[PDB]
């Protein structure tokens, strides 16, 4: 049943134990940043707008899209792959 | 092996046997259990059953059992004329010889 | 292809189009002895034929779900608008507009003056058959657009009084003068205070349509002869299988 | 050297055997992670039902079998999640739904393939593998489909090893589903031929023992199934403690099972007491065997009284002393309430365990220093077969929900046959409990 | 895993799935900005069998909204909760049905089905394990009581094997708003009766009823009863969402409510219902669970329970309760009722357990009973439709789209039959 993390933003090449424990480990999945409850009166507190917008009409109509994408973390994947040493120890679990 | 023949001719039929007996059984198919507690709710029995292993378990003034118990409803000329309540009619029933001894 | 290449198109590859008219059903009379496929498919669409200009006769027009439309305009002049499905499938054809109107009537039901629907309802019953049945035989028979997607096959389906061409990808068609002249006669038809509102309830639905032009389409037979005929032969099926037992000898005669 | 392995099969199975391991968990020391207490501190007494991994922990010789994910995931995220192997608890995709008909024919074939190679992986570590234990609700769907699919393919599998059934037939009046006597009758067909030892656990008798003697007026399916732990406890430490009178599973069939037919057999414990008043009388050997034979206490709905008796098997684990048993055994015999059949003339089997029980935290039991399980074989197991058969009689007579079943591939006959099978096996007792 | 798709259609199908899926959203923690904040760790764990998980960590309910009238979508998408809902999924048509069968199942529907059908078909797709699909609509209206039974015999044909659910809205001959229900009804339940796999039918004049006189509020609107409709929509699916003593998912339901396969007509109740001024005075046990779940004005339908007898019942309890006391009430309240219950069956009522009781509460329960009282309703219904039929009353109209007196012969005669072959096993004896 349902761990998150997998189907949205798919995980590459790596155990499914390591990455449900990754993808549960991971910050958000909570919180309010937007302070809403699920009974029904902070919809009515707030707005629900997105600040991504600008103009149109007479030149150009196709806009920027939304923040769903990546950003300066464009790197190749022998990078991630392929590291000596500096992960965490496979089994140090100290005693 | 196997051997030819003209009397080999017109092979035999299946002849198993007819049918074997239906059932018997000499157990009533309500059986009160002996010591059946889920049963004792509005009667005079201290949260034990009859315990007795009875076959009949006789019920006598509370019992468990009703048509209508808790949700049952759905004339002038007509009325109690005489002696139809439980407390009318001052009389009594019959003698019988008894026992006693047995 | 007239009509009939259609038919052995449709029947000669089951996969392609599966459904129930494939194989023969029985009748809903038993008084009827069931059809073949390609026969009862052919005696459906007759019907039908029958059926739309009955209701075309009247001031109310037909259409089919994906296969055209048979309209009229009136300034009485039928055109046979096709349907957007059907029109995807022409490549050459002129989109051109026949009947003038407005923005506020989008579908083809209301640009229409007396759209119906072809109900299989009435065409059951009159070929004594299924509604199921006929239902899968249309929808089998409107998947016409795959035998037109291929190049040539020129189709020229006639169905009763209606004569509609197709080329390659043009589409033209042609009417039948007598029932064209007909619509142009007595066409009370159109408004509906004429009737005095009595008869909708005095007039039952029997008397309608035994007067209808449909269950005249083909002949009632004899149900006791049939059904004596189908005892006789029954009786005959499962008990001759033997002839020499004859407990009845009668030499001399 | 010595080694049971446990198939639970159904959510009942799976419910029950939860509380068997933890019992067997506590009852040997090992952590539910697996491994000994932590570094506070071996007899090779674990051997029985569990095997050393070759580092560190330990591994349970169970397999778990469902359709439904939500059992099973819910005791993977459970405390006891380090303990089982990941491939051995074993989750379908979709529920039998109560039908024995889909799980007998239409869903449990693509998993009894699987759990065929996890049990021959099992089987083939051991060495000297005793035989089976299954545990599994007969009323259910998939439970009793996929326990007969497990027989049926174990049987020819493996040919001379023994299995042993803990079943739960429904109650004679009281249940939660209303077409359980159907996949009822199917399994007993299926079991009657294929289990060598079967064992009854009615529920209504265990709600009876914990209302009248542990002072509980609000029990769930917990006590139940710590009772069958217990149970389950006291018949197997035979197998893996010292003891002054040793009983293996193999000498449980060549005593308790005079005809190859007739092996339907109840079971009994005492002493069962509450804290509140537990010693406050002695818990003398001959009161406790008295309880243990007392009517009221057994573990199936069924009334001893009513019939003869074949055998009786009871086995004691704590201080006993052979005299003692000897004199309570004398005294049971020539109690008069209590009678055997005439071509028994001996018919107890005694053994004797130097283990005392071993209490659970949160438990309702008491620490005792003697207990007794006694199983026997009687005739009036009968009336409970009885009862089913006139339950079955009246739903078929009007064929009701039958096509529920039929549209799932099975042949109409399967319920003329199952009725015969059932009235056949009540032929066998009535002819061999009366006298010659 | 076993997860469900959610199909409404029409005015009261959008009304009853907004709040359905308002009451889902708060009990799995859903903000209207589709984040998740549960409090505990298997509010998420099952969270897929309704929602779906799209980039930028929200969740979003697989449903399907659709009608001819874009009037009732556009107001429920700036109601409350109401960006969940997607667009994609919203299909609309230009014209309405106006209260009309014929337009609602034949012109319309037809012509505009195919894209609901595409939709529907993607969203199954998708889906890992299908359990099965459940609708939400009207008989007394056009568009609905039409193109949703349409959609459900195009649906069934393409599923046969999925299961099928349906909380209809049976018109009341009391309370009638609309002057044609009877033919559109029963046009319906004709085909209803025949591919649904199960129905449960909801009265507002019960409706009405149970909301002034158990909760004792002087205002009543629609509100609330969508509230309590949602809320024993939602009590049927909580043993499949949560865990529990005893499992029980709709497959299971059906075999044990379904004795043959045209007898599949149920109606439903929720407990408890009180009066916010006096709670404080009840006791929340379960014998007064139990006794509230079997009075008869506690039921969803006006149709009276004590006027036939229970073939068969099903009780879903919430909470952390031990199958020992739900059970004694049952077998309690079966033997102290044997003239109500039918002889030929033993032990006619299941029950289910699950641990997660309604957000506030701690006990609930969730009653789902087939009992041959619901036969009262249907001959009223067509008692009406046979004395407004003889006048060819309004009949224009429908004869002007296609229909014939025939299919309405048809179906009213499917009904009588339905309703004499459903009386028949009330009378049966062993
Ligand atoms: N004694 C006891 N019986 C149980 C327990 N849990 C379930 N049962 C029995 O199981 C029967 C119903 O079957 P389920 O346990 O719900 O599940 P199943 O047997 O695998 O069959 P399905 O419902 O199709 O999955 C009930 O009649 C109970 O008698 C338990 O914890 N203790
Ligand atoms: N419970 C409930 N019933 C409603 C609601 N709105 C309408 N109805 C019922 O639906 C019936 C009218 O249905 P209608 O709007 O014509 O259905 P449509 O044609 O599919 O849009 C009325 O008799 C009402 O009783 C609602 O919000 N809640
Ligand atoms: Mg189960």
């Amino acid at each position: 049943g349902y761990i998150p993390g997998l189907k949205p933003n798919n995980h590459y090449g790596a155990s499914y134990g390591e990455i449900a424990k990754n993808c549960l480990s991971n910050p958000k999945v909570a919180q309010n940043p937007f302070k809403l409850a699920s009974t029904g009166f902070n919809y009515q507190r707030h707005d629900f707008r997105d600040p991504s917008l600008t103009a149109t009409t007479h030149k150009f109509g196709a806009q920027t899209l939304l923040k769903n994408h990546p950003s300066i973390d464009q790197k190749s994947n022998q990078w991630q792959s392929q590291t000596h040493d500096s992960f965490r120890n496979p089994l140090h679990k100290p005693n | 092996m196997e051997e030819e023949s003209i009397y080999n001719l017109i092979p035999k039929e299946y002849v198993p046997p007819p049918k074997e007996r239906r059932y018997r059984s000499q157990y009533p198919n309500d059986l009160p259990p002996t010591g059946s507690t889920f049963i004792n709710h509005t009667t005079s029995r201290p949260g034990v059953a009859n315990l007795a292993g009875d076959f009949e378990l006789s019920k006598g003034p509370h019992s468990h059992k009703d048509f209508c118990s808790t949700f049952g409803r759905v004339s002038t000329s007509d009325f109690r004329k005489k002696n139809t309540g439980t407390m009318g009619s001052n009389k009594l029933p019959i003698i019988k010889p008894f026992k006693y001894a047995d | 292809m007239n009509l009939d290449s259609i038919f052995e198109w449709i029947l000669k590859q089951p996969i392609n189009y599966p459904g129930k008219h494939q194989d023969s059903q029985p009748r809903t009379n038993p008084a009827y002895k069931p059809l073949e496929a390609k026969a009862q498919f052919h005696i459906i669409f007759k019907a039908t034929g029958e059926y739309i200009r009955e209701k075309m006769l009247d001031g109310k027009g037909v259409n089919m779900r994906d296969f055209g439309a048979f309209t009229f305009e009136i300034f009485i002049r039928p055109c046979f608008v096709p349907d957007k499905k059907f029109r995807y499938s022409l490549a050459r054809y002129a989109g051109k507009e026949e009947i003038s109107a407005p923005k506020s009537q989008h579908s083809i039901y209301q640009k229409g003056f007396g759209m119906m629907f072809c109900n299989a309802g009435p065409i059951a019953a009159s070929c004594y058959l299924g509604k199921d049945v006929v239902s899968s035989a249309h929808n089998a028979f409107i998947q016409a657009v795959s035998d037109l997607t291929t190049l040539g096959h020129g189709l020229n389906i006639d169905f009763g009084f209606v004569k509609v061409y197709v080329q390659d990808r043009d589409l033209r068609y042609s009417y039948n003068q007598n029932f064209a002249n007909t619509l142009n006669n007595n066409f009370y038809r159109l408004r509906k205070s004429d009737t005095p509102t009595s008869e909708h309830w005095n007039t039952t639905y029997e008397s309608k349509w035994a007067k209808s032009s449909l269950n005249s389409l083909l002949k009632r037979p004899n149900s006791n002869q049939v059904r004596n005929y189908y005892e006789k032969t029954l009786a005959l099926k499962i008990m001759s299988l033997d002839l020499s037992t004859a407990e009845q000898t009668n030499y001399s005669r | 050297m010595r080694e049971v392995i446990s198939i639970h099969v159904g959510q009942g199975g799976i419910q029950v055997g939860n509380a068997c391991w933890e019992l067997f968990c506590l009852e040997h020391g090992i952590q539910p992670d697996g491994q000994m207490p932590s570094d506070r501190t071996g007899d090779d007494a674990f051997n029985t039902f569990f095997s050393e991994t070759g580092a560190g922990k330990h591994v349970p010789r169970a397999v778990f079998l469902d359709l439904e994910p939500t059992v099973i995931d819910e005791v993977r995220t459970g405390t006891y999640r380090q303990l089982f192997h990941p491939e051995q608890l074993i989750s379908g995709k979709e529920d039998a739904a109560n039908n024995f008909a889909r799980g007998h024919y239409t869903i449990g074939k693509e998993i009894v393939d699987l759990c065929l190679d996890r049990i021959r992986k099992l089987a083939d570590n051991c060495t000297g593998l005793q035989g089976f234990l299954v545990f599994n609700s007969v009323g259910g769907g998939t439970g009793s489909g996929l326990g007969s699919l497990l027989l049926e393919r174990l049987s020819v599998d493996y040919g001379k090893k023994s299995k042993l059934g803990f079943t739960i037939y429904p109650s004679p009046q009281v249940s939660t589903a209303v077409v359980e006597p159907y996949n009822s009758i199917l399994s007993t067909h299926s079991l009657l031929e294929h289990t060598d030892v079967a064992v009854m656990l009615d529920n209504e008798a265990i709600y009876d023992i914990c209302r009248r003697n542990l002072d509980i007026e609000r029990p769930t399916y917990t006590n139940l199934n710590r009772l069958i732990a217990q149970v389950i406890s006291s018949l197997t430490a035979s197998l893996r403690f010292d003891g002054a009178l040793n009983v293996d599973i193999t000498e449980f069939q060549t005593n308790l099972v005079p005809y190859p037919r007739i092996h339907f057999m109840l079971s009994s414990y005492a002493p069962i007491i509450s804290a509140e008043k537990a010693y406050h009388e002695q818990l003398s050997v001959a009161e406790i065997t008295n309880s243990a034979f007392e009517p009221a206490n057994m573990m199936a709905k069924c009334d001893p009284r009513h019939g003869k008796y074949m055998a009786c098997s009871m086995m004691y684990r704590g201080d006993v002393v052979p005299k003692d048993v000897n004199a309570s055994i004398a005294t049971i015999k020539t109690k008069r309430t209590i009678q055997f059949v005439d071509w028994c003339p001996t018919g107890f089997k005694v053994g004797i365990n130097y283990q005392p029980p071993t209490v659970v935290p949160g438990g309702d039991l008491a620490k005792v220093m003697r207990a007794v399980c006694m199983i026997s074989n009687s005739t009036a197991i009968a009336e409970v077969f009885s009862r089913l058969d006139h339950k079955f009689d009246l739903m078929y007579a009007k064929r009701a929900f039958v096509h529920w079943y039929v549209g799932e591939g099975m042949e109409e006959g399967e319920f003329s046959e199952a009725r015969e099978d059932l009235a056949a096996l009540e032929k066998d007792y009535e002819e061999v409990g009366i006298e010659t | 895993m076993r997860e469900i798709v959610h199909i409404q259609g029409g005015q009261c199908g959008n009304q009853i799935g907004a709040k359905f899926w308002e009451v889902i959203s708060d009990e799995h923690g859903i903000d209207p900005t589709g984040t998740y904040h549960g409090d505990s760790d298997l509010q998420l764990e099952r969270i897929n069998v309704y929602y779906n998980e799209a980039t930028g960590g929200r969740y979003v309910p697989r449903a399907i909204l659709m009608d001819l009238e874009p009037g009732t979508m556009d107001s429920v998408r700036a109601g409350p909760f109401g960006q969940l809902f997607r667009p994609d999924n919203f299909v609309f048509g230009q014209t309405g049905a106006g209260n009309n069968w014929a337009k609602g199942h034949y012109t319309e529907g037809a012509e505009l089905i195919d894209s609901v059908l595409d939709v529907v078909r993607k969203e199954a797709e998708g889906c890992d394990c299908l359990q099965g699909f459940q609708i939400t609509h009207s008989l007394g209206g056009g568009t609905g009581s039409g193109m949703g039974t349409l959609l459900i015999s195009k649906v069934r044909e393409e599923y046969p094997d999925r299961i099928m659910e349906t909380f209809s809205v049976v018109p009341s001959p009391k309370v009638s708003d609309t002057v044609v229900e009877p033919y559109n009804a029963t046009l319906s339940v004709h085909q209803l009766v025949e591919n649904a796999d199960e129905c449960m039918v909801i009265d507002n004049e019960a409706l009405y009823d149970i909301c002034f006189r158990t909760l004792k509020l002087t205002t009543p609107t629609y509100g609330d009863l969508n509230h309590l409709v949602s809320a024993a929509m939602s009590g049927v699916t909580c043993c499949l969402r949560f865990p529990g003593q005893l499992n029980s998912d709709l497959r299971k339901l059906a075999v044990n409510l379904i004795p043959f396969p045209r007898l599949h007509f149920f109606m439903i109740g929720f407990a408890p219902l009180t009066s916010r001024g006096s709670q404080q005075y009840r006791a929340l046990t379960v014998p007064e669970l139990t006794q509230q779940m079997f009075d008869a004005k506690n039921m969803m339908c006006a149709a009276d329970p004590r006027h036939g007898r229970y073939l068969t019942a099903s009780a879903l309890f919430r909470g952390r309760m031990s199958t020992k006391e739900v059970d004694e009430q049952m077998l309690n309240v079966q033997n102290k009722n044997s003239s109500y219950f039918v002889e030929w069956i033993p032990n006619n009522i299941k029950s289910s357990i699950c641990d997660i009781p309604p957000k506030g509460l701690k006990m609930a329960v969730t009653f789902v009973g087939n009992s041959t009282a619901i036969q009262e309703m249907f001959k009223r219904v067509a008692e009406q439709f046979t004395a407004m039929f003889r006048r060819k009353a309004f009949l224009h109209w429908y004869t002007g789209e296609g229909m014939d007196e025939m299919e309405f012969t048809e179906a009213e005669s499917n009904m009588n039959d339905l309703v004499s072959e459903y009386q028949q096993y009330q009378d049966a004896t062993a």
